[PDB]
């Protein structure tokens, strides 16, 4: 299903890559993308797939492009196919009030208890689908906590978020249902506030006046959904890896102080986001002629897999000296959820390894990866001897 | 290697900071909430604004051009010793460097 080569694209830059179905997906999705970095592949290629678009393959180009918002615009960040900087800055100021480092640090104990409560209900069974049994309910419950939503609302929220990722409902319909759930709560918590995420957003100010209920619900919706797919799937890549590496598990058990650093090396190695930008005008970029309106994929996942940035990039080394990645992005739009995501990962590894130190992939299981804007794991069946576990 | 963060209200945080880490990154890792670091350290946000103590203002490598453009957007008072601390990388020679942190980043 391929698009015709545009006049300005030279044949020697054409590369056969479908980001939704790459050829070597069965070796793992990071491995499938790294074929873009084999020895004679250009730093910037063009694929005929998915409408036709550029792909920058090296961390150097990817960083440069994300820093240059003047030529590379985020008006169309997805393949295949917003608001001004002053509103953008105020948007990020408010999101940082909601999910910034001060909020996360004081939230950590309740995150830790949730992680514990979740794992303890799993531990004595000796098996789980990690993706369905832990990875999915953990971040959605963390959001309820942050937003001060009651525990009995989860199955409804779980349902709505899934439909934005899955059933019997348009994406637009699912978004509106999520909005329609938030608006009554926003209106109740407005002016008569608490310290939860929704109260803070509802009482925020934009351009000197109160945030509208419309602006508030979109911000709320965005903070809920933006933290789901990426966290769900990153935890699964991570736990898949640990299930296959008993030596790496032991290192963290004996030296739990290395878990934050280990978390950063897993973020580099199992990076999973790939979006891009659109050219605002004609531009000569690293010897390559880009035309106005060209889409360019700038895969956040590829910077840290680049051997020019990290020696032996497929190797996981928890003592790796200079960990270089762009897993949360780069430039002005770097993930506003990065501090919450990091704490979620660090708390998960610690509370899981404390209670279930030994586990493997279920015998005969084929772990299937999926590729896209957010790559992921279909299912992760784990098994362990429940007598070898520890309630805490 | 050591770094001192003086808050606007006089509060003092003395911090042990590894070589190679930016002054932004050590701050955000250690509860220094008056440094925000929103863009994550690429000179794209100006929310890591600090004032470098005059004794060290010449020990630190000069701001590059991207940092200078970004500094024009600090929300607190822009001073001759204003720097983005994501662009200041800790080195043994900077041991004891003092930076004063503005009253706002946003
Ligand atoms: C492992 C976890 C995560 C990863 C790897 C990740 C990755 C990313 C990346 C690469 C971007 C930038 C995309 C671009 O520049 O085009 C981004 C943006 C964003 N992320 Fe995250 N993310 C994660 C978790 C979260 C969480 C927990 C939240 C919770 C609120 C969140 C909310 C957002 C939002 C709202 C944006 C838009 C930022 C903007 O446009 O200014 N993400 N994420
Ligand atoms: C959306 C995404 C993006 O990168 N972007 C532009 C960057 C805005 C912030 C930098 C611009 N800037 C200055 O040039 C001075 C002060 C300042 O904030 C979007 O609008
Ligand atoms: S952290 Fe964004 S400019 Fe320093
Ligand atoms: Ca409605």
């Amino acid at each position: 299903n391929l698009a015709p080569l545009p006049p300005h694209v030279p044949e020697h830059l054409v590369f056969d890559f479908d980001m939704y179905n790459p050829s070597n997906l069965s070796a793992g999705v990071q491995e499938a993308w790294a074929v873009l970095q084999e020895s004679n592949v250009p730093d910037l290629v063009w694929t005929r797939s998915n409408g036709g678009h550029w792909i920058a393959t090296r961390g150097q180009l990817i960083r440069e492009a994300y820093e240059d918002y003047r030529h590379f615009s985020s008006e169309s960040p997805f393949i295949p196919r917003s608001m001004d900087p002053p509103e953008q800055r105020q948007f990020r100021a408010l999101a940082n009030q909601v999910v910034g480092m001060p909020v996360v640090d004081k939230l950590e104990n309740r995150i830790q208890e949730l992680a514990s409560s979740l794992i303890e209900s799993l531990r004595p069974q000796g098996q789980c689908n990690f993706t369905e049994d832990y990875a999915e309910p953990f971040p959605i419950r963390i959001f309820m906590l942050l937003a001060g939503l009651p525990e009995e609302d989860i199955p409804h929220l779980k349902y709505l978020t899934d439909q934005m990722t899955r059933g019997s409902m348009t994406f637009a319909e699912a978004k509106e249902a999520l909005y329609d759930y938030l608006i009554p709560i926003i209106e109740q918590r407005r002016q008569k506030p608490g310290t939860d995420a929704i109260s803070i957003v509802a009482n925020g100010q934009v351009n000197g006046r109160p945030i509208t209920s419309d602006e508030a619900k979109r911000m709320c919706g965005l903070l809920l959904v933006g933290g789901l797919d990426t966290v769900v799937n990153f935890l699964s890549f991570s736990m898949e890896f640990l299930a296959k590496s008993p030596e790496h598990r032991q290192e963290l058990i004996e030296r739990p102080e290395r878990i934050p650093a280990a978390s950063e090396e897993l973020l580099r190695r199992f990076s999973l986001v790939a979006d891009g930008r659109i050219l605002t005008s004609d531009y000569e970029f690293h010897g390559v002629q880009l035309k106005k309106g060209d889409q360019i994929l700038l895969p956040q996942m590829l910077s840290g897999l680049d051997e020019r940035e990290n020696a032996a990039p497929m190797h996981v080394d928890f003592s790796r000296q200079c960990v270089s990645h762009t897993t949360f992005g780069h430039g002005s739009h770097l993930c506003l959820g990065q501090h919450l995501a990091r704490r979620e990962i660090i708390v998960t590894l610690k509370e899981w390894l404390t209670r279930i130190p030994d586990f493997s992939i279920a015998p005969g299981a084929q772990i299937q990866h999926k590729s896209g804007i957010v790559s992921g794991v279909q299912a992760l069946p784990l098994v362990w001897d429940p007598a070898t576990t520890k309630a805490v | 290697s050591k770094v001192v963060y003086v808050s606007h209200d006089g509060t003092r945080r003395e911090l042990d900071v590894a070589d190679g880490v930016s002054l932004m990154q050590a701050a955000v890792s250690n509860g220094i909430y008056d440094i925000v670091g929103d863009c994550g350290g690429s000179a794209s946000c100006a929310t890591c604004h600090v004032y470098v103590n005059e004794a060290f203002t010449d020990k630190v490598p000069a701001a590059n051009e991207r940092e200078i453009g970004m500094l024009e957007c600090v929300t607190a008072e822009l001073k001759p010793n204003s720097r983005l601390c994501c662009q200041i990388i800790m080195t043994p020679e900077l041991d004891g460097i003092v930076v004063d942190v503005p009253d706002r980043q946003w």
